[PDB]
Protein backbone atom coordinates (compact mmCIF):
# COMPACT_ATOMS: atom_id res chain seq x y z
CA UNK A 1 0.00 0.00 0.00
CA UNK A 2 3.08 2.11 0.58
CA UNK A 3 5.74 0.31 -1.58
CA UNK A 4 6.72 2.11 -4.65
CA UNK A 5 6.59 -0.28 -7.74
CA UNK A 6 10.34 -1.00 -9.34
CA UNK A 7 9.88 0.82 -12.29
CA UNK A 8 8.63 3.57 -10.71
CA UNK A 9 11.51 4.19 -8.36
CA UNK A 10 13.22 7.62 -8.76
CA UNK A 11 15.81 7.59 -5.97
CA UNK A 12 19.50 7.66 -6.98
CA UNK A 13 20.84 4.35 -8.27
CA UNK A 14 24.25 4.68 -6.79
CA UNK A 15 25.18 3.61 -3.19
CA UNK A 16 25.71 6.48 -0.82
CA UNK A 17 28.30 6.81 1.94
CA UNK A 18 26.17 6.40 4.58
CA UNK A 19 24.19 3.03 2.99
CA UNK A 20 28.05 1.58 2.34
CA UNK A 21 29.22 2.13 5.71
CA UNK A 22 25.71 0.59 7.28
CA UNK A 23 26.31 -2.47 4.92
CA UNK A 24 29.79 -3.09 5.93
CA UNK A 25 29.11 -3.31 9.57
CA UNK A 26 25.95 -5.30 9.30
CA UNK A 27 27.79 -7.85 7.39
CA UNK A 28 30.85 -7.46 9.24
CA UNK A 29 28.44 -8.49 12.59
CA UNK A 30 27.23 -10.77 10.28
CA UNK A 31 30.01 -12.81 9.54
CA UNK A 32 31.63 -11.67 13.14
CA UNK A 33 29.38 -14.41 14.57
CA UNK A 34 29.87 -17.54 12.41
CA UNK A 35 27.46 -16.27 9.11
CA UNK A 36 27.91 -18.23 5.85
CA UNK A 37 30.62 -16.82 3.93
CA UNK A 38 29.51 -16.05 0.40
CA UNK A 39 33.11 -15.24 -0.81
CA UNK A 40 35.99 -17.74 -0.53
CA UNK A 41 38.86 -16.70 1.88
CA UNK A 42 42.48 -16.47 0.59
CA UNK A 43 43.84 -15.34 3.63
CA UNK A 44 42.49 -12.80 5.31
CA UNK A 45 40.51 -12.87 9.09
CA UNK A 46 39.09 -9.64 9.23
CA UNK A 47 35.47 -9.50 9.54
CA UNK A 48 35.13 -5.95 7.38
CA UNK A 49 38.15 -7.28 4.80
CA UNK A 50 35.63 -9.65 4.24
CA UNK A 51 32.31 -7.32 3.99
CA UNK A 52 34.35 -4.74 1.44
CA UNK A 53 35.57 -7.96 -0.21
CA UNK A 54 31.75 -8.89 -0.54
CA UNK A 55 30.53 -5.49 -1.51
CA UNK A 56 33.11 -4.88 -4.08
CA UNK A 57 31.64 -8.53 -6.28
CA UNK A 58 28.12 -7.11 -5.65
CA UNK A 59 27.49 -10.79 -3.02
CA UNK A 60 25.71 -8.42 -0.14
CA UNK A 61 22.61 -10.53 1.05
CA UNK A 62 21.04 -7.37 1.91
CA UNK A 63 17.98 -4.89 0.78
CA UNK A 64 18.15 -0.99 1.22
CA UNK A 65 14.71 0.51 2.42
CA UNK A 66 15.13 3.93 1.35
CA UNK A 67 12.16 6.16 3.50
CA UNK A 68 10.52 8.95 1.60
CA UNK A 69 9.32 11.48 3.69
CA UNK A 70 5.58 11.02 3.29
CA UNK A 71 6.19 7.48 4.56
CA UNK A 72 6.69 5.64 1.55
CA UNK A 73 10.05 3.42 0.69
CA UNK A 74 11.86 1.96 -2.08
CA UNK A 75 13.28 -1.13 -1.75
CA UNK A 76 16.56 -1.70 -3.43
CA UNK A 77 19.14 -4.39 -3.87
CA UNK A 78 22.48 -4.48 -2.80
CA UNK A 79 23.34 -5.86 -6.09
CA UNK A 80 21.27 -3.27 -8.31
CA UNK A 81 23.15 -0.46 -6.88
CA UNK A 82 26.44 1.14 -8.49
CA UNK A 83 29.16 1.02 -6.11
CA UNK A 84 31.91 3.52 -6.93
CA UNK B 1 32.90 23.59 -47.71
CA UNK B 2 29.46 24.08 -48.64
CA UNK B 3 27.67 21.66 -46.20
CA UNK B 4 24.18 23.07 -46.19
CA UNK B 5 23.51 21.05 -42.87
CA UNK B 6 26.69 21.63 -41.25
CA UNK B 7 25.98 24.94 -41.76
CA UNK B 8 22.02 24.72 -39.71
CA UNK B 9 23.68 22.85 -36.83
CA UNK B 10 26.75 25.41 -36.33
CA UNK B 11 23.96 28.76 -36.39
CA UNK B 12 21.87 26.42 -33.90
CA UNK B 13 25.34 26.22 -31.50
CA UNK B 14 25.86 29.25 -32.11
CA UNK B 15 22.43 31.07 -31.21
CA UNK B 16 22.34 29.02 -28.60
CA UNK B 17 25.61 29.66 -27.07
CA UNK B 18 24.30 33.70 -27.51
CA UNK B 19 21.69 33.17 -25.80
CA UNK B 20 23.48 31.14 -22.50
CA UNK B 21 25.46 34.78 -23.29
CA UNK B 22 22.16 36.93 -22.61
CA UNK B 23 21.07 35.11 -20.01
CA UNK B 24 23.99 35.13 -17.47
CA UNK B 25 24.85 38.79 -18.38
CA UNK B 26 21.42 40.36 -18.01
CA UNK B 27 19.98 37.86 -14.95
CA UNK B 28 22.46 35.51 -13.30
CA UNK B 29 25.82 37.89 -13.20
CA UNK B 30 24.89 41.36 -13.47
CA UNK B 31 28.01 42.68 -12.28
CA UNK B 32 29.76 41.06 -14.90
CA UNK B 33 32.03 38.12 -12.92
CA UNK B 34 32.95 35.54 -14.32
CA UNK B 35 34.78 33.27 -12.09
CA UNK B 36 32.54 31.26 -9.65
CA UNK B 37 32.59 27.53 -7.71
CA UNK B 38 31.56 25.12 -9.76
CA UNK B 39 31.58 21.47 -9.83
CA UNK B 40 33.25 19.11 -11.95
CA UNK B 41 37.44 20.43 -13.25
CA UNK B 42 36.79 20.67 -17.33
CA UNK B 43 40.28 22.07 -17.68
CA UNK B 44 42.00 19.68 -15.51
CA UNK B 45 39.86 16.90 -17.53
CA UNK B 46 41.09 17.86 -20.97
CA UNK B 47 44.55 18.41 -20.11
CA UNK B 48 44.48 14.56 -18.19
CA UNK B 49 42.59 13.54 -21.65
CA UNK B 50 45.21 15.04 -23.74
CA UNK B 51 48.42 13.51 -21.54
CA UNK B 52 46.40 10.30 -21.56
CA UNK B 53 46.04 9.96 -25.45
CA UNK B 54 49.46 12.33 -26.77
CA UNK B 55 47.10 15.29 -28.59
CA UNK B 56 50.20 16.52 -29.13
CA UNK B 57 52.14 16.56 -32.37
CA UNK B 58 50.06 18.13 -34.27
CA UNK B 59 47.92 15.29 -36.29
CA UNK B 60 45.19 16.07 -38.04
CA UNK B 61 41.20 15.33 -35.82
CA UNK B 62 38.74 12.94 -37.64
CA UNK B 63 36.25 14.45 -35.41
CA UNK B 64 32.80 14.88 -36.97
CA UNK B 65 30.76 18.36 -36.44
CA UNK B 66 27.89 16.40 -35.60
CA UNK B 67 29.45 13.84 -33.87
CA UNK B 68 30.55 16.92 -31.53
CA UNK B 69 27.60 18.64 -31.32
CA UNK B 70 25.19 15.62 -30.78
CA UNK B 71 27.64 14.27 -27.88
CA UNK B 72 27.51 17.42 -26.45
CA UNK B 73 23.76 17.70 -26.10
CA UNK B 74 23.53 14.41 -24.66
CA UNK B 75 25.72 14.81 -22.06
CA UNK B 76 23.96 18.30 -21.39
CA UNK B 77 20.80 16.06 -21.24
CA UNK B 78 22.47 13.48 -19.46
CA UNK B 79 23.36 15.32 -15.78
CA UNK B 80 20.69 13.60 -13.66
CA UNK B 81 20.53 15.56 -10.42
CA UNK B 82 16.51 14.57 -10.28
CA UNK B 83 15.03 11.24 -11.60
CA UNK B 84 11.24 11.26 -13.08
CA UNK B 85 8.89 11.84 -15.89
CA UNK B 86 6.99 14.26 -13.62
CA UNK B 87 6.83 17.66 -15.29
CA UNK B 88 7.65 19.44 -12.32
CA UNK B 89 10.61 17.20 -12.13
CA UNK B 90 12.10 17.75 -15.48
CA UNK B 91 11.51 21.72 -14.98
CA UNK B 92 13.51 21.27 -11.58
CA UNK B 93 16.33 19.14 -13.28
CA UNK B 94 16.43 21.81 -16.07
CA UNK B 95 16.54 24.95 -13.64
CA UNK B 96 19.37 23.18 -11.28
CA UNK B 97 22.03 22.76 -14.10
CA UNK B 98 21.75 25.73 -15.77
CA UNK B 99 24.93 27.35 -15.01
CA UNK B 100 26.50 24.37 -15.30
CA UNK B 101 25.54 23.62 -18.78
CA UNK B 102 26.68 26.93 -19.79
CA UNK B 103 29.82 26.25 -18.90
CA UNK B 104 30.25 22.92 -20.42
CA UNK B 105 28.88 24.67 -23.57
CA UNK B 106 31.04 27.06 -23.46
CA UNK B 107 34.02 25.09 -22.35
CA UNK B 108 33.26 22.24 -25.24
CA UNK B 109 32.41 24.55 -28.52
CA UNK B 110 33.57 23.24 -31.65
CA UNK B 111 36.28 25.76 -32.58
CA UNK B 112 37.82 25.24 -29.19
CA UNK B 113 37.69 21.47 -29.22
CA UNK B 114 38.90 21.36 -32.81
CA UNK B 115 42.02 24.41 -32.97
CA UNK B 116 42.45 24.98 -29.46
CA UNK B 117 42.43 21.52 -27.91
CA UNK B 118 42.60 19.14 -30.91
CA UNK B 119 40.83 16.32 -29.48
CA UNK B 120 40.39 12.99 -31.26
CA UNK B 121 37.11 10.57 -31.16
CA UNK B 122 38.56 8.34 -28.48
CA UNK B 123 39.42 11.94 -26.47
CA UNK B 124 36.45 13.20 -27.07
CA UNK B 125 34.82 10.10 -26.03
CA UNK B 126 36.24 9.64 -22.85
CA UNK B 127 36.10 13.16 -22.01
CA UNK B 128 32.24 13.13 -22.34
CA UNK B 129 32.02 10.07 -19.76
CA UNK B 130 34.43 11.19 -17.18
CA UNK B 131 32.50 14.32 -17.27
CA UNK B 132 29.01 12.76 -16.66
CA UNK B 133 30.71 10.17 -13.98
CA UNK B 134 32.39 13.17 -12.34
CA UNK B 135 29.16 14.91 -12.31
CA UNK B 136 27.18 12.00 -10.76
CA UNK B 137 29.78 11.71 -8.16
CA UNK B 138 29.42 15.55 -6.86
CA UNK B 139 25.97 15.46 -5.87
CA UNK B 140 25.23 15.32 -1.98
CA UNK B 141 24.39 11.95 -0.65
CA UNK B 142 21.01 11.90 0.66
CA UNK B 143 20.79 11.56 4.89
CA UNK B 144 23.24 14.24 5.22
CA UNK B 145 22.79 16.40 8.21
CA UNK B 146 23.57 19.80 6.39
CA UNK C 1 4.76 73.94 -6.48
CA UNK C 2 3.48 71.65 -4.19
CA UNK C 3 0.26 71.22 -6.13
CA UNK C 4 2.75 69.75 -9.46
CA UNK C 5 4.51 67.16 -7.04
CA UNK C 6 0.84 66.23 -5.43
CA UNK C 7 -0.51 65.14 -9.27
CA UNK C 8 2.78 63.75 -9.40
CA UNK C 9 2.20 61.55 -6.91
CA UNK C 10 -1.54 60.83 -7.57
CA UNK C 11 -0.52 59.71 -11.40
CA UNK C 12 2.19 57.36 -9.86
CA UNK C 13 -0.80 56.02 -7.39
CA UNK C 14 -2.96 55.76 -10.44
CA UNK C 15 0.12 54.23 -12.52
CA UNK C 16 0.70 51.15 -9.54
CA UNK C 17 -3.19 50.61 -9.72
CA UNK C 18 -3.12 50.26 -13.03
CA UNK C 19 -0.10 47.95 -13.14
CA UNK C 20 -1.65 45.81 -9.79
CA UNK C 21 -4.76 45.53 -11.86
CA UNK C 22 -2.78 43.86 -14.69
CA UNK C 23 -0.80 41.88 -12.76
CA UNK C 24 -4.42 40.16 -11.50
CA UNK C 25 -5.24 38.91 -14.61
CA UNK C 26 -7.35 41.60 -15.58
CA UNK C 27 -7.58 43.66 -18.96
CA UNK C 28 -6.25 47.47 -18.96
CA UNK C 29 -6.22 49.48 -22.64
CA UNK C 30 -2.58 49.88 -23.69
CA UNK C 31 -3.60 53.89 -23.74
CA UNK C 32 -4.80 53.69 -20.08
CA UNK C 33 -1.79 51.97 -19.05
CA UNK C 34 0.36 54.55 -21.31
CA UNK C 35 -1.53 57.79 -20.05
CA UNK C 36 1.23 60.24 -19.40
CA UNK C 37 1.54 63.39 -16.89
CA UNK C 38 0.75 65.56 -18.72
CA UNK C 39 -2.43 64.02 -20.08
CA UNK C 40 -3.86 62.83 -16.50
CA UNK C 41 -3.47 66.58 -15.75
CA UNK C 42 -5.46 67.37 -18.66
CA UNK C 43 -8.15 65.12 -18.11
CA UNK C 44 -8.20 65.31 -14.37
CA UNK C 45 -6.84 68.36 -13.02
CA UNK C 46 -9.09 71.66 -13.23
CA UNK C 47 -8.68 75.31 -14.07
CA UNK C 48 -7.26 75.18 -10.65
CA UNK C 49 -5.77 71.68 -10.36
CA UNK C 50 -7.31 70.26 -7.67
CA UNK C 51 -8.03 66.33 -8.88
CA UNK C 52 -11.01 64.44 -9.21
CA UNK C 53 -10.54 60.99 -6.69
CA UNK C 54 -14.02 60.06 -8.69
CA UNK C 55 -12.84 60.15 -11.91
CA UNK C 56 -9.88 57.51 -11.25
CA UNK C 57 -13.05 55.15 -10.22
CA UNK C 58 -13.29 51.97 -13.06
CA UNK C 59 -14.25 49.03 -13.51
CA UNK C 60 -12.13 45.77 -15.07
CA UNK C 61 -12.68 42.46 -16.34
CA UNK C 62 -10.36 39.43 -16.97
CA UNK C 63 -9.04 38.36 -19.75
CA UNK C 64 -10.03 35.74 -21.65
CA UNK C 65 -6.46 33.82 -20.91
CA UNK C 66 -6.83 34.33 -16.83
CA UNK C 67 -10.25 33.72 -17.03
CA UNK C 68 -9.52 30.19 -18.40
CA UNK C 69 -6.36 29.61 -16.24
CA UNK C 70 -8.16 31.20 -12.89
CA UNK C 71 -12.02 30.41 -12.81
CA UNK C 72 -12.89 32.53 -10.09
CA UNK C 73 -11.18 35.51 -11.46
CA UNK C 74 -14.72 37.92 -11.50
CA UNK C 75 -15.52 41.93 -12.44
CA UNK C 76 -13.21 44.36 -10.18
CA UNK C 77 -13.98 48.08 -9.21
CA UNK C 78 -11.97 50.46 -8.18
CA UNK C 79 -12.61 53.53 -6.26
CA UNK C 80 -10.83 56.53 -4.83
CA UNK C 81 -12.04 58.57 -2.14
CA UNK C 82 -13.01 62.89 -2.80
CA UNK C 83 -12.35 62.93 1.15
CA UNK C 84 -8.85 62.60 2.89
CA UNK C 85 -10.06 61.93 5.95
CA UNK C 86 -12.33 59.32 4.50
CA UNK C 87 -16.71 59.76 5.31
CA UNK C 88 -18.42 56.50 5.70
CA UNK C 89 -21.05 57.25 3.04
CA UNK C 90 -17.92 57.08 0.50
CA UNK C 91 -17.74 53.07 1.35
CA UNK C 92 -21.65 53.14 1.99
CA UNK C 93 -21.93 54.03 -1.37
CA UNK C 94 -19.33 51.10 -1.93
CA UNK C 95 -20.84 48.44 -0.46
CA UNK C 96 -24.38 49.18 -1.79
CA UNK C 97 -23.11 49.79 -5.38
CA UNK C 98 -21.45 46.17 -5.04
CA UNK C 99 -24.29 44.11 -4.02
CA UNK C 100 -26.60 46.44 -6.91
CA UNK C 101 -24.19 45.49 -9.57
CA UNK C 102 -22.97 42.07 -8.56
CA UNK C 103 -19.02 43.05 -8.27
CA UNK C 104 -16.41 40.13 -6.94
CA UNK C 105 -13.91 42.11 -5.60
CA UNK C 106 -13.80 45.68 -5.22
CA UNK C 107 -10.42 47.75 -3.91
CA UNK C 108 -11.24 51.38 -2.27
CA UNK C 109 -7.96 53.18 -1.93
CA UNK C 110 -8.30 55.89 1.31
CA UNK C 111 -5.52 59.08 1.90
CA UNK C 112 -5.24 59.24 5.42
CA UNK C 113 -6.43 56.66 7.75
CA UNK C 114 -10.15 55.33 7.66
CA UNK C 115 -12.29 54.83 11.14
CA UNK C 116 -12.00 51.35 12.15
CA UNK C 117 -16.00 51.01 12.27
CA UNK C 118 -16.21 51.03 8.10
CA UNK C 119 -12.50 48.71 8.61
CA UNK C 120 -15.21 46.33 10.53
CA UNK C 121 -18.14 47.32 8.49
CA UNK C 122 -16.36 46.34 5.02
CA UNK C 123 -16.12 42.54 5.36
CA UNK C 124 -20.46 42.52 5.41
CA UNK C 125 -20.24 42.68 2.24
CA UNK C 126 -20.32 38.86 1.14
CA UNK C 127 -19.40 36.68 -1.09
CA UNK C 128 -17.63 39.99 -2.09
CA UNK C 129 -14.06 40.74 -1.40
CA UNK C 130 -12.89 44.30 -0.15
CA UNK C 131 -9.78 45.15 -0.08
CA UNK C 132 -8.07 48.56 0.90
CA UNK C 133 -4.75 50.42 0.04
CA UNK C 134 -3.35 53.64 1.07
CA UNK C 135 -2.98 55.98 -1.32
CA UNK C 136 0.80 56.48 0.34
CA UNK C 137 1.58 53.49 -0.04
CA UNK C 138 0.91 53.19 -3.64
CA UNK C 139 3.30 55.72 -4.92
CA UNK C 140 6.25 53.05 -5.58
CA UNK C 141 5.59 49.83 -7.37
CA UNK C 142 7.40 47.38 -5.32
CA UNK C 143 6.95 44.52 -7.68
CA UNK C 144 9.67 46.10 -9.70
CA UNK C 145 12.05 46.27 -7.08
CA UNK C 146 15.52 44.34 -7.41
CA UNK C 147 15.21 42.78 -4.63
CA UNK C 148 11.35 41.33 -4.95
CA UNK C 149 11.72 38.33 -7.42
CA UNK C 150 8.37 37.87 -9.56
CA UNK C 151 5.71 36.03 -8.13
CA UNK C 152 3.08 34.15 -10.02
CA UNK C 153 0.29 32.95 -8.24
CA UNK C 154 -0.49 28.95 -8.82
CA UNK C 155 -4.06 27.75 -9.77
CA UNK C 156 -5.98 24.82 -8.21
CA UNK C 157 -4.36 22.22 -10.79
CA UNK C 158 -1.22 23.25 -9.94
CA UNK C 159 -1.53 23.38 -6.67
CA UNK C 160 -2.60 19.68 -6.39
CA UNK C 161 -0.21 18.65 -8.49
CA UNK C 162 2.65 20.17 -6.53
CA UNK C 163 1.41 18.55 -3.28
CA UNK C 164 1.52 15.11 -5.16
CA UNK C 165 4.42 15.77 -6.35
CA UNK C 166 6.51 16.35 -3.49
CA UNK C 167 4.15 14.50 -1.34
CA UNK C 168 3.40 17.15 1.21
CA UNK C 169 1.08 18.69 3.51
CA UNK C 170 -1.26 22.04 3.14
CA UNK C 171 1.66 22.83 6.07
CA UNK C 172 4.50 21.65 5.37
CA UNK C 173 5.45 24.53 2.55
CA UNK C 174 6.90 27.40 3.58
CA UNK C 175 4.71 30.60 4.21
CA UNK C 176 3.17 33.56 4.21
CA UNK C 177 1.52 36.00 5.89
CA UNK C 178 -1.85 37.70 4.48
CA UNK C 179 0.16 41.50 5.12
CA UNK C 180 2.52 40.70 3.42
CA UNK C 181 3.33 43.60 0.56
CA UNK C 182 3.77 41.46 -2.24
CA UNK C 183 0.63 39.11 -0.76
CA UNK C 184 -1.75 41.83 -0.52
CA UNK C 185 -0.39 43.42 -4.33
CA UNK C 186 -1.33 39.79 -5.29
CA UNK C 187 -4.80 39.56 -3.46
CA UNK C 188 -3.61 36.72 -1.82
CA UNK C 189 -6.02 34.46 0.02
CA UNK C 190 -5.71 31.83 2.70
CA UNK C 191 -4.23 28.22 1.29
CA UNK C 192 -3.28 29.89 -2.04
CA UNK C 193 0.73 29.20 -3.22
CA UNK C 194 2.87 31.34 -4.95
CA UNK C 195 5.44 30.13 -7.31
CA UNK C 196 8.56 32.28 -7.49
CA UNK C 197 11.49 32.42 -9.88
CA UNK C 198 14.37 33.56 -8.20
CA UNK C 199 18.37 34.52 -9.18
CA UNK C 200 20.51 31.66 -7.98
CA UNK C 201 24.21 32.33 -8.17
CA UNK C 202 24.73 28.26 -7.73
CA UNK C 203 22.22 27.20 -10.37
CA UNK C 204 21.21 30.43 -12.32
CA UNK C 205 17.10 29.96 -11.84
CA UNK C 206 15.49 28.71 -8.64
CA UNK C 207 11.79 27.96 -8.44
CA UNK C 208 10.27 28.20 -4.94
CA UNK C 209 6.49 28.09 -3.27
CA UNK C 210 5.03 29.70 -0.77
CA UNK C 211 1.63 29.40 0.70
CA UNK C 212 -0.63 32.08 1.88
CA UNK C 213 -1.59 31.86 5.86
CA UNK D 1 44.50 40.20 25.93
CA UNK D 2 41.23 41.37 27.52
CA UNK D 3 39.35 41.77 23.65
CA UNK D 4 40.51 38.19 23.01
CA UNK D 5 39.14 36.80 26.81
CA UNK D 6 36.13 38.36 25.73
CA UNK D 7 35.48 37.52 21.98
CA UNK D 8 36.23 33.92 22.37
CA UNK D 9 33.19 33.60 24.65
CA UNK D 10 31.11 35.60 22.61
CA UNK D 11 32.04 33.63 19.87
CA UNK D 12 31.25 30.06 21.56
CA UNK D 13 27.97 31.49 22.80
CA UNK D 14 26.80 32.20 19.08
CA UNK D 15 28.11 29.23 17.95
CA UNK D 16 26.56 26.86 20.57
CA UNK D 17 23.05 29.14 19.54
CA UNK D 18 23.67 28.47 16.04
CA UNK D 19 23.89 24.75 16.48
CA UNK D 20 20.75 24.17 18.56
CA UNK D 21 18.95 26.35 15.67
CA UNK D 22 19.68 24.36 13.04
CA UNK D 23 20.38 20.65 14.83
CA UNK D 24 17.47 18.92 13.03
CA UNK D 25 18.07 19.92 9.44
CA UNK D 26 18.45 16.82 6.97
CA UNK D 27 18.69 16.28 3.43
CA UNK D 28 15.90 13.62 2.24
CA UNK D 29 15.87 11.23 -0.30
CA UNK D 30 14.08 13.21 -3.17
CA UNK D 31 16.84 15.92 -2.33
CA UNK D 32 14.49 18.33 -0.51
CA UNK D 33 15.96 19.63 2.58
CA UNK D 34 13.46 19.54 5.58
CA UNK D 35 13.29 19.70 9.41
CA UNK D 36 12.53 17.37 12.47
CA UNK D 37 8.87 18.08 11.77
CA UNK D 38 8.92 17.38 8.07
CA UNK D 39 8.52 20.95 6.86
CA UNK D 40 10.41 22.00 3.66
CA UNK D 41 13.41 24.91 4.11
CA UNK D 42 14.51 24.10 0.95
CA UNK D 43 12.67 22.22 -1.98
CA UNK D 44 16.61 21.45 -3.24
CA UNK D 45 19.65 21.84 -1.34
CA UNK D 46 21.93 24.44 -1.91
CA UNK D 47 19.34 25.44 -4.73
CA UNK D 48 21.87 22.73 -6.88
Amino acid sequence: ELAILKEERTTTPYLTKYERARILGTRALQISMNAPVLVDIEGETDPLQIAMKELSQRKIPLVIRRYLPDGSYEDWGCDELIVD
Amino acid sequence: LGDVELQKELNSEYEQLVSDRKFLREIVFVNGDHNWPLPVNLRRIIQNAQQIFHLDRAKASDLTIPEIIHGVRDLCKKLFVLRGENELIKEAQQNATSLFQCLVRARLATRRILEEFRLNRDAFEWVLGTIEAQFQRSLVHPGEMV
Amino acid sequence: EDNNRIISRLWRSFRTVKEMAADRGYFISQEEMDQSLEEFRSKICDSMGNPQRKLMSFLANPTPEALEKYSDLGTLWVEFCDEPSVGIKTMRNFCLRIQEKNFSTGIFIYQNNITPSANKMIPTVSPAIIETFQESDLVVNITHHELVPKHIRLSDGEKSQLLQRYKLKESQLPRIQREDPVARYLGLKRGQVVKIIRRSETSGRYASYRICL
Amino acid sequence: LIDTAVKTAETGYIQRRLVKALEDIMVHYDGTTRNSLGDIIQFLYGED
